[PDB]
RNA sequence: AGGGGAUCGAAGAUGAUCAGAUACCGUCGUAGUCUUAACCAUAAACUAUGCCGACUAGGGAUCGGGUGGUGUUUUUUUAAUGACCCACUCGGCACCUUACGAGAAAUCAAAGUCUUUGGGUUCUGGGGGGAGUAUGGUCGCAAGGCUGAAACUUAAAGGAAUU
């Protein structure tokens, strides 16, 4: 990645899944990035202001993407009393 | 050619060789 | 955090449990499974209405985030959500696939039925598995209106509802149309529940 | 998940004896060890041999081909086994 | 599932999980300080007896041994621990 | 072997979905409609096309039949869609028959909901 | 019987981190297991782990960060010498930069990087990428 | 005269998707070869195999020509294309467009002692297809490419300088070799190393930035 | 290859099933493997019952049925019984008529 | 070797068919055991999948146990129950239905955790024939069983799926 200097020699620093930390690949289709709208006081949200949550093809396929985003939503304050930690 | 009747043929000529050799 | 006025109003709660969104819920269940509220005797389940409502608000935030209106594709191949998605599409410009899905819709860029959504809203993951499966090939998020025993595969944000009466499907579609039209739209007040009869979403029998 | 073979640190006896046995199934090993070259093999397990030619022979080629292969039957000076050698070019049967 | 925290698990699950297959090995048996129908005593008995335990005065058969938890003698009072 | 092919059965469907008026349940008129409106090559192709438009026009006048929805029938479906006459009642705001709830949905709204007039039943 | 306990502990951690889970339960939990987990923890392949002290061998609940790719044991503890550590860290690891082969050295449970800086050797326990 | 469907095409034609890794960054399914044509001008365009494949018919045997081709840069991008056409002159073309579309990045690294740009692979990668299983064991500097001549120039067009290989299975089968070699080259990005352990913010998709500059009006 | 996940059979948990003679072939076949089908029929055919009843004593004509489980070997069954050898797809469909 | 021998049936008799058919079909029919004692020790002896152990993902059903039903039956007064049944729950069982990993594929609860190769351990194989043959021991009343080669020969033989 680095030359033991400056000059970072690493193109496409890949973006990790938000549920597993697993690197999403360049050809990893079924790897969605959802943008949730940042709300204003009681109604509208800012057009162009988001919170961007990535979920990788593996977590989506497994069928634990609803549960993974439920926890991430509660832990960024998008939901409340939905993902109970200890099932 | 049947791996049974092949085997039986071998097992017959073995017995008839025993009876030939007992002489 | 949210501004914390969207807190399940009693007119919405009584609508949901008059539609029987939770009073059925498939006695035999799938082990996810946090959207449960102590299954009733005589073999039936009862869903958390607070949770499905919270999920509905999250779903609205994602749909409302989608900047161009008609890159949200509202799909319902089953009879009980046909006009529900047609009205959802007409209200908040969201091109519907109410009917047969015609596989090779999101893949197969040549066909005349070619759409490139940045979001899919599916009334049933089982009966519209083709829409979900096709979305998985081209990196599309999917918002489902699932039951308890519905499959969760290749499906993010699921709104837990009922899929037996038709009243649920009609209502939860109206409510999602309602909540999205509030955020950056012509519904200028959160209160006053915008009483356009939630029977413009009910599949009227012949 | 043991992969059949033993994986003890004190199993060098077994791991060696198992190869010593199962090496026999190899072709090169078996004939180098039993010395097949020195019992069979008219050459007695050597490169060349010398001999005195008994007969000129016309061996018929195998079925997809058709020809007379102009061999020579020759008794080996070395041991006394009679082998059949091929004459390796066009008009060389007339030369031998 | 994917995220649980099995250090702090829920009692609605720990109640149902097997005697051994819980967070720590712990028995679901207990002791009954059960009182005689006749000569009032405080005889300690076990959930899953294995013996036809009697009172001290006469052989008044307090329990009958069964496959699991033992039976009681038609009329008596029990107190757990 | 009097089966009509796609070359006539498609032309017929295009013809009816455009000129539903100017088509009158009669071969002898529909024949001359096709003479004027279409540029059909053979006289016998016309007769087959016109004969099948007439067959469709007879079948469409016993209630709309699936496959052929014309520019008028689309406006009828738009009115039955929008002007749905199931708007006299609220409906679904069934303060008379929501409130026939059972003890589990009672405990449900008790936990999360504000307050509702709830008619509790059992099993 | 179960012949080794580090084996099934490291396997269980691998089987969970395959599915991208965020915690594992290890039943047997020896001191050797805890010390291996501590060396994993140091380089940051592992979060925190609790040791539940059931009056027995006890159990562990480890918490993962999805960084650990491979995490295995070498079952027969081969008597390694510092002259031939390079033959192991060339055969087990992805090239040279990262990953660690774990020695049960006399000085204690360590990696090849640490064992080199000390100039000591022992046996081999396993590895982590 | 491209006139692109697929709004990815509309963005890259307009000259907005800069060059070129935002497609790889966001896993954007590219389905137009004229995208790669605009982004990367310098490619080859290097045919590997043309084998006759024969379906037996009622009368006679119909022979197609399954063309395997590698379309790669000289830097960090390779693509493998296998298409069965009725003619070899059309086969190479119909292969090339797939070998362009399925272009993939390689994660080049070091064997320690950085001193300049990456020469080898970053880590020991493997890839499998059928039985043929290829390994790419990164090698010391100036050793050259130590592969079979089939995959040798696949790794040259990838841009790799130094690499040992340990290909096991029926390696003669060329399609299955290159397929497995192309999986192995692709699996480089997909190894979570402490080099790229740092949690960075997720960038917003240019389908969500130029939302209404795509979808032709 | 292996054609069936079963063995055209049931025997799973057992070592040996006591065999059964085919109804027509006489071929002995293990019971579990034998194609069993209950032949339940009216004693009198579905054409004669009119003249049967009209010429019978005891009105209400109970008309008792006949019951016998036909055990068939595989080859005797393939002779146009309910077998009609189906595709490698439809082989797995267990549902009877 | 003793009983026993009804049925069915190697051998054999015999009628058909056949060009021949000492076979397939028909009628008879010894030996044959079904039984007691003593042998033999092989089977497509098969799940063609060694065992002990750990982890990775819906429904019935066998056995045991725990709760719950104001369910049925229960009458000797209300039933003390008990059983059968219903729901939830585990432990073990014979399984089965959908599937991200694996495999050449057919395919699968293990055939997964395998070039990112190591939980313990036993047995077996190294192209096809020759050949499970010869030989030598060993056991057996015999039939045979166990172990078990080589000369020479050959460019394929084989597995799975496709047209
Ligand atoms: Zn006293
Ligand atoms: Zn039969």
């Amino acid at each position: 990645m680095e030359n033991d200097k400056g000059q970072l020699v690493e193109l496409y620093v890949p973006r990790k899944c938000s549920a597993t930390n697993r690197i999403i690949k360049a050809d990893d289709h079924a790897s969605v990035q959802i943008n949730v709208a940042k709300v204003d006081e009681e109604g509208r949200a800012i057009p162009g202001e988001y919170v961007t949550y990535a979920l990788s093809g593996y977590v989506r396929s497994r069928g634990e993407s609803d549960d993974s985003l439920n926890r991430l939503a509660q832990n960024d304050g998008l939901l409340k009393n939905v993902w109970s930690y200890s099932r | 050619m049947r791996a049974k009747w092949r085997k039986k043929r071998t097992r017959r000529l073995k017995r008839k060789r025993r009876k030939v050799r007992a002489r | 955090s949210l501004p914390a006025t969207f807190d399940l109003t009693p007119e919405d709660a009584q609508l949901l449990l008059a539609a029987n969104t939770h009073l059925g819920a498939r006695n035999v269940q799938v082990h996810q499974e946090p959207y449960v509220f102590n299954a009733r005797p005589d073999g039936v389940h009862v869903i958390n209405v607070g949770k499905t409502w919270e999920k509905l608000v999250l779903a609205a935030r994602i749909i409302a985030a989608i900047p161009n209106p008609e890159d949200v594709v509202a799909i319902s191949s089953r009879t009980y959500g046909q006009r529900a998605v047609l009205k959802f599409a007409a209200h908040t410009g969201a091109t519907p696939i109410a009917g047969r899905f015609t596989p090779g819709s999101f893949t197969n860029y040549i066909t005349r039925s070619f759409k490139e959504p940045r979001l899919v809203i599916v009334t049933d993951p089982r009966l519209d598995a083709q829409a979900i499966k096709e979305a998985s090939y081209v990196n599309i998020p999917v918002i489902a209106l699932t039951d308890l025993d519905s499959p969760s595969e290749f499906v993010d944000v699921a709104i837990p509802c009922n899929n037996r009466g038709k009243h649920s499907i009609g209502l939860i579609w109206y409510l999602l149309a309602r909540e999205v039209l509030r955020l950056r739209g012509a519904l200028v007040d959160r209160t006053q529940p915008w009483s356009i009869m939630p029977d413009l979403y009910f599949y009227r029998n012949p | 998940m043991g992969k059949g073979k033993p994986r003890g640190l004190n199993s060098a006896r077994k791991l060696r004896v198992h190869r010593r046995n199962n090496r026999w199934a190899e072709n090169n090993y078996k004939k180098r060890l039993l010395g097949t070259a020195f019992k069979s093999s008219p050459f007695g397990g050597s490169s060349h041999a010398k001999g005195i030619v008994l007969e000129k022979l016309g061996i018929e080629s195998k079925q997809p081909n058709s020809a007379i292969r102009k061999c020579v039957r020759v008794q080996l000076i070395k041991n006394g086994k009679k082998v059949t050698a091929f004459v390796p070019n066009d008009g060389c049967l007339n030369f031998v | 599932v994917l995220v649980q925290d099995l250090l702090h698990p829920t009692a609605a699950s720990e109640a149902r999980k097997h005697k051994l297959k819980t967070l720590v090995q712990g028995p679901r048996s207990y002791f009954l300080d059960v009182k005689c129908p006749g000569c009032l005593n405080i005889t300690t008995v076990f959930s899953h007896a294995q013996t036809a335990v009697t009172c001290e005065s006469c052989s008044t058969i307090l329990c009958t041994p069964t496959g699991g938890k033992a039976k009681l003698s038609e009329g008596t009072s029990f107190r757990r621990k | 072997g009097r089966v009509r092919t796609k070359t006539v059965k498609r032309a017929s469907k295009a013809l009816i979905e455009r000129y539903y008026p100017k088509l009158t349940l009669d071969f002898q008129t529909n024949k001359r409609l096709c003479d004027e409106i279409a540029t059909i090559q053979s006289k016998r192709l016309r007769n087959k096309i016109a004969g099948y438009t007439t067959h469709l026009m007879k079948r469409i006048q016993k209630g709309p039949v699936r496959g052929i929805s014309f520019k008028l029938q689309e406006e009828e479906r738009e009115r039955k869609d929008q002007y749905v006459p199931e708007v006299s009642a609220l409906d679904l705001s069934r303060s008379n028959g929501v409130l026939n709830v059972d003890n589990q949905t009672s405990d449900l709204v008790k936990s999360l909901g504000l307050k509702l007039p709830l008619s509790v039943i059992n099993v | 019987t179960r012949s080794s306990v580090l084996a099934d502990a490291l396997n269980a951690i691998n089987n969970a981190e395959k599915t991208g889970k965020r915690q594992v339960l290890i039943r047997p939990s020896s001191k050797v297991i805890i010390k291996f987990l501590q060396v994993m923890q140091k380089h940051g392949y592992i979060g925190e782990f609790e040791y539940i002290d059931d009056h027995r061998s006890g159990k562990i609940v480890v918490q993962l960060n999805g960084r650990l790719n491979k995490c295995g044991v070498i079952s027969p503890r081969f008597n390694v010498k510092i002259g031939d550590i390079e033959k192991w860290t060339a055969n087990l690891l992805p090239a040279r930069q990262f990953g660690y082969v774990i020695l049960t050295t006399s000085a204690g449970i360590m990696d090849h990087e640490e064992a080199r800086r000390k100039h000591v050797s022992g046996k081999i326990l396993g590895f982590v990428y | 005269g491209w006139v692109p469907v697929t709004k990815l095409g509309r963005l890259v034609k307009a000259g907005k998707i800069t060059t070129i890794e935002e497609i790889f960054l966001h896993s954007l399914p590219v389905k137009e070869f004229q995208i790669i044509d605009t982004l990367l001008p310098g490619l080859q365009d290097e045919v590997m195999n043309i084998k006759p494949v024969q379906k037996q018919t009622r009368a006679g045997q119909r022979t197609r020509f399954k063309a395997v081709v590698v379309v790669g840069d000289s830097n960090g991008h390779v693509g493998l294309g296998i298409k069965t056409a009725k003619e070899v002159a059309g086969a190479i073309r119909a292969g090339i467009i797939i070998a362009k579309l399925s272009v993939i990045p390689i994660r080049r690294g070091y064997w320690g002692t950085n001193l300049g740009q990456p020469h080898s692979l970053a880590t020991k990668t493997t890839g499998k297809c059928g039985s043929v299983t290829v390994r790419l064991i990164p090698a010391p500097r100036g050793s050259g490419i130590v592969a079979s001549p089939a995959v040798k120039k696949l790794l040259q067009l990838a841009g790799v300088e130094d690499v040992y290989t340990q290909s096991n299975g029926k390696t003669r089968t060329l399609e299955n070799t290159l397929k497995a070699a192309f999986v192995a080259i692709g699996n480089t990005y997909g190894f979570l190393t402490p080099n790229l352990w740092a949690e960075q913010p997720l960038p917003v998709s240019p389908l969500d930035i130029y939302s209404d500059e795509a979808s032709a009006q | 290859p292996k054609k069936r996940a079963s063995n055209g059979r049931n025997k799973k948990g057992r070592g040996h099933v006591k065999p059964v003679r085919c109804v027509n072939c006489s071929k002995s076949i293990p019971k579990d493997k034998a194609i069993k089908r209950m032949a339940i029929r009216n004693i009198v055919e579905a054409a004669a019952v009119r003249d049967l009843s009209e010429a019978s004593v005891y009105p209400e004509y109970a008309l008792p049925k006949t019951y016998n489980k036909l055990h068939y070997c595989v080859s005797c069954a393939i002779h146009a019984r309910i077998v009609r050898v189906r595709s490698r797809e439809d082989r797995k469909n267990r549902a009877p008529p």
